[PDB]
C-alpha cells in the first residue's frame, strides 16, 4: 500500500 | 458546519454563501478512510468501499475522510457527498482501490473527485483512470503531497502530479505556504491546510494539519462555483480556479496562489 492519506 | 474554521473565510466562500450559492445540485466523491455518516452534521448521499478488510464506507476508522467531508459542507453546504472508500484506518491503500473508486465515481456521474492522497511514485493504472475522469467532465482535485521541498526537485505526490488533476498545497492563515506543503511546477493552486478544525468520526471534532485539509476546500469551491454555473465544464471551473487565485510568490512553491472562489465563480 504505497499510497497514504495527506 | 459546526467548528468554526478560518479556512472558509481565507476562500471568499461567504460571499457566494451571501449571493445564495452553496453548491446545491453537486455530486462530490470523498475517495478516503469513509465518511461517518452516524455524525450528526453529515448527510452522505451513497457510497462504496473497495477495501476488502474495511467493508463499510459509511465508518471511518481513520478520522481524515470524515473530516475532509465536513470540510467540503463547510465550503458548500448544499453539496451531495459519497464516501468512498479506498484507504484502510491507517490511511494507507493501494492502486487498484483507488482505480476501483474512480470507476465507481464514473458510473455514478459525480461531478467531482476529492484525492486527499499520494504516493511517491504514482501508477500508470491510476494515470489512465483519472485522465478517463477527466475525459468523462469530472472536475478531479488532490492533495499536492506533504513532502516538503527537496532542492530544485518536484515533490508533488501521485495522482496530484499528473497534468489532468488539480494538485493542491497547503497554506496556513497567514497565506504561508505550510512546511509540509509539496512544491514542484504541478502545483496549481493553495487552499487553507493548518490547524483545520471538522468533523472527526465518533460525533467529535478537532483540528488537522494537511494538504489532505486543503483539497477539500477546492473540491468544495468547485461546488460552488458549478451550482453559480452548472453548464459550465470541468475545464472551465479548473481554468477559473487557476486564472483569478490571489498570487502568493513563486509558483514553484505557490501555484497560481490562493483560491478566491467569490471572483472564480464570475
Ligand atoms: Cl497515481
Ligand atoms: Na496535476
Amino acid at each position: 500500500e504505497e499510497y497514504s492519506a495527506m | 458546519a459546526k467548528c468554526v474554521s478560518y479556512g472558509v473565510a481565507q476562500i471568499k466562500a461567504p460571499a457566494l454563501h451571501s449571493q445564495g450559492y452553496t453548491g446545491s445540485n453537486v455530486k462530490v466523491a470523498i475517495l478516503d478512510t469513509g465518511i461517518d455518516s452516524s455524525h450528526p452534521d453529515l448527510n452522505v448521499a451513497g457510497g462504496a468501499s473497495f477495501v476488502p478488510s474495511e467493508t463499510n464506507p459509511f465508518q471511518d476508522n481513520s478520522s481524515g475522510g470524515t473530516h475532509i467531508a465536513g470540510t467540503v459542507l463547510a465550503v458548500a453546504p448544499s453539496a451531495s457527498l459519497y464516501a468512498v472508500k479506498v484507504l484502510g484506518a491507517d490511511g494507507k491503500g493501494q492502486a487498484s482501490w483507488i482505480i476501483n473508486g474512480i470507476e465507481w465515481a464514473i458510473a455514478n456521474n459525480m461531478d467531482v473527485i476529492n484525492m486527499s492522497l499520494g504516493s511517491p511514485s504514482g501508477s500508470a493504472a491510476v494515470k489512465a483512470a483519472v485522465d478517463k475522469a477527466v475525459a468523462s467532465g469530472v472536475v478531479v482535485v488532490a492533495a499536492a503531497g506533504n513532502s516538503g521541498t527537496s532542492g530544485s526537485s518536484s515533490t508533488v505526490t501521485y495522482p496530484a502530479k499528473y497534468p489532468s488533476v488539480i494538485a493542491v498545497g497547503a497554506v496556513d492563515s497567514s497565506n504561508q505556504r505550510a512546511p509540509f506543503s509539496s512544491v514542484g511546477p504541478e502545483l496549481d493552486v493553495m487552499a487553507p491546510g493548518v490547524s483545520i478544525c471538522s468533523t472527526l468520526p465518533g460525533g467529535k471534532y478537532g483540528a488537522l494539519s494537511g494538504t489532505s485539509m486543503a483539497s477539500p476546500h477546492v473540491a468544495g469551491a468547485a461546488a460552488l462555483i458549478l451550482s453559480k454555473h452548472p453548464n459550465w465544464t470541468n475545464t472551465q471551473v479548473r481554468s477559473s480556479l487557476e486564472n483569478t487565485a490571489t498570487k502568493l510568490g513563486d509558483s514553484f512553491y505557490y501555484g497560481k496562489g490562493l483560491i478566491n472562489v467569490e471572483a472564480a465563480a464570475q
